[PDB]
């Protein structure tokens, strides 16, 4: 309570869930299911 | 425009409830972003105005009197007026100088904390929206795939029409989830950063005020 | 011709156990939300009542007597009474005012920590449920799909009518997991925001109380 | 000067959104060669 | 399906097999830590309540100091008490005022509390790391499994369930083992950090009441 | 790379073109600000170490104050020293006890140090915003591109994959450019906030050693 | 007939550059893990050796002379030496005990901050690698899917065999991405925990130092 580190306090960010790889996954699903269902 | 407006209807009631909640959440989030942006801009303008008024070199009791006449005061002009007030409330008394400065410290800290808490009105709501909306979007997608498979398990010859509306529900749910989840997290992060900047500026100003009061008090 | 209840009643034992755990978790979470909401409403009402009773301009000693005569006091009344009772415990002895102020600060911090700990009863339980419900549901989904595919991998050429409704039972695991995780996450965020607000208000009142005590005590 | 707010130690995990999406990809890639018109 | 999941583990890809091996070792390590920390915290709670009742029985401080001398197996508040008031004696053998007397005593209490609490939360950071990362190792396993499934699909000219089955099997088993090794770690970490905070709060309150009692004895 | 990327970037949907243009401008702005703030940090570090060596070079303190007087372009820690010790002498001219003098000097050093630290990391928040916003705006661009590609065949023609593939190929440029403009931003943000932490820690430790020297010389 | 290294060599240059960067990042992360592990092991060993020597019962001035004669003074020994150098410098002139203890406390805090900052050398680099490597893997995946679509836009009739090698490249990109983030996140977490443990141990030793110095000073 008296000998704490001398440093600038660090602030965390609310982690955002990555939708980019979600969209890649949807494109993969489309690519794998389209040729069978369209013909 | 009309095709999506068609496919949102004739959906399963649970997924329709999902799109309704996410659209209301998106609208509420955008309203909060606009209001918080306006509030922070006004706070910055008042901060800079009071900064240039105080460091102009005017006499201290004049600034206190101008704080007295103003009734719609807010921000630093309030917190200033509060802290120095206690200082005078300690200067009418024969309190020692160190205790005087400590009391002014404490009143300034209370004022800063209270006003900054009153500044971030609905930021927590943005946090909650940005943290919950991906969950609801994933729930909608999962339920859409559920309904697609239930429809598929009882038609035998599985056409496109028996699997279309489940997949359509899943993509619409995940799209609305992304659309109502990203501007909430981004606005939360940006506005927390701006709030920290404002608080740092206010704290530095309050400390400079304590320095001036102490230097005037020592004589 | 498949219902969600028809999926729930028959399934593999493992995914059924998973869905039962998720339902019990959801019920427990709702119970905790109701109880903690009642607790926070009571705490807020008592807090506002005490603030209006304190800053009404009544004598501080008369407020101490009002605390003495009251028996059901829990909130700002109770911590205020502990602080002031310990303060007069050192007025009836002889000691300098500085360490009395430090002791009053110490007892106020102890009181705030105790009441906040007793106030946020099961907030960590909601955190844990909201953090692990989707994982348990996804484990149920994985186990259901595994059981479906291992049961139907060498029986001739399987048809969609033979594999679809086991995939449905697998999916409902993570559907129920997200349904039991939405309230937990929402309530956790909202209630930790309310907890921060309440604690900030209590700390500001504690600072103002120390200010008043110091100002009246130095004389 | 310090802001008055207490930090909380319990933290929540990111939704397994990618895990569920890869499960759905597995389901679709195994279901695809089973459908015939 | 306990008869066939073992076989699904055997002819999997070597790298994904290494993934499940790491996850099983992580799960065993986490369960070991949970058992050991639960036993330690139960013992700490029992000793805490025992010394609380043995102090507030109504005995006198010198007698409990002698008890703290003779109990060589002392731990917890015993040792905390054994240290703190000891320093008090070490500033009463020399003439000293009560102010820095209590200052030094409370300093020793704070050092003892911090040391014992650090010794109590032995490996819950490892539980935090496991519960935070094992989902990502499972993610790596499932990505590699789907990758092998697509490689096998590319090699074969015609699409068939017999071609895509083993890669999806590897992916699903990797994800399942990741979740099974992640969930208990998170539950244990939350429970045990809450109980650790409870223990620390109780110890801090005891230290404050201890310094208060020493002050009231010193004035008396 | 390949001329196919040139073909895809020289023609696209107009709002997709706008998104690529804004991401390219964001990337250029980020690179410019990284270069400028790197130069600023390097200059600040060099001046800091030079004055640290000059201060601990055994020189008499008032001589250093007079050097601060005769310097015309003082900056960084030099101005910090100057503000702190000038306010110290200003409280020494008026009759003040030593404790209040040290407290005032400490407060002016802390205010000045926070001021200079804020003035140092000028555009770090811009890197934070770019690294947080770029990939999601690129994702929005690519989603609008795929939706436009599908609606362009809402008149059914045929939604076969071989026909809609170029429409997604054009679309993925948005998210590719978003990630390309996001990686430099996040990398520089992390490295530069680490450097900022280092600089702030060094300044604070020098300020504490300054207070130690002033307190030591005060008692005489 | 499609080995993994065959698709590594049979690759578009952009994704190949991505895997090259990620492999170099993984090697660099492993090097930093090894170096920081050696540094922490040496620091812990020196710490425990000095604690055992200091609490052995040797006279304080003797141990101070041993520290001054030693020219290495790695870690906490230098902390002892700086603290007692300040203490003896303040004791040489007439000074109250309180001021001496306060100065020694401030120099010990400066020493601990400096040495602990010097101990955790490359931890921020592991943070950056563990936070950014998955995004580079994501960029590789996006480029792979792009190239798969470009290749698809040429073949007369699309099958699964004409798209599998593209998706395989896009997936091995993010597989390598995830492979370069596990050693980084694990090491960062474990080593910041160890850094906190070491700093807490040093601070507790410094407090015991202050206790001993005050006890000898009071007399």
């Amino acid at each position: 309570g008296r000998f704490e580190r001398i440093k600038k306090p660090l602030k965390s960010d609310m982690n955002v869930v990555p939708y980019i790889d979600v969209m890649l996954v949807l494109l993969v699903i489309f690519m794998v299911t389209a040729p069978m269902i369209t013909s | 425009t009309l095709h999506i407006s068609d496919l949102i209807l004739q959906a399963s009631p649970v997924v329709q409830l999902v799109m309704l909640i996410l659209l209301l959440a998106s609208i509420f989030s955008w309203y909060l972003i606009a209001k918080l942006h306006m509030s922070y801009k006004k706070a910055r303008q008042d901060d800079e105005h009071f900064q240039k008024m105080f460091w102009s070199g005017a006499e201290l009791n004049t600034l206190y009197n101008n704080a007295q006449l103003n009734s719609k005061r807010s921000g630093l002009e309030d917190i200033f007026y509060q802290g120095l007030s206690e200082f005078f409330k300690l200067k009418k008394r024969q309190a020692p100088t160190s205790q005087m400065i400590e009391g002014t410290e404490r009143i300034l800290r209370v004022g800063l904390s209270r006003d900054q808490g009153s500044l971030e009105y609905g930021l927590g709501t943005l946090a909650s929206i940005g943290s919950v909306a991906p969950y609801i979007g994933l729930f909608g997608t999962v339920w859409g795939i559920m309904n697609a498979f239930i429809g598929l398990a009882a038609v035998d010859q599985v056409t496109l029409a028996t699997v279309a509306p489940g997949i359509a529900e899943a993509l619409i749910a995940t799209a609305i989830g992304l659309f109502a989840a990203i501007p909430a997290v981004l606005a939360f992060n940006h506005f927390t950063a701006k709030s920290e900047s404002v608080y740092s500026d206010r704290a530095l100003f309050a400390e400079e005020m304590i320095a001036l009061l102490q230097r005037q008090s020592v004589g």
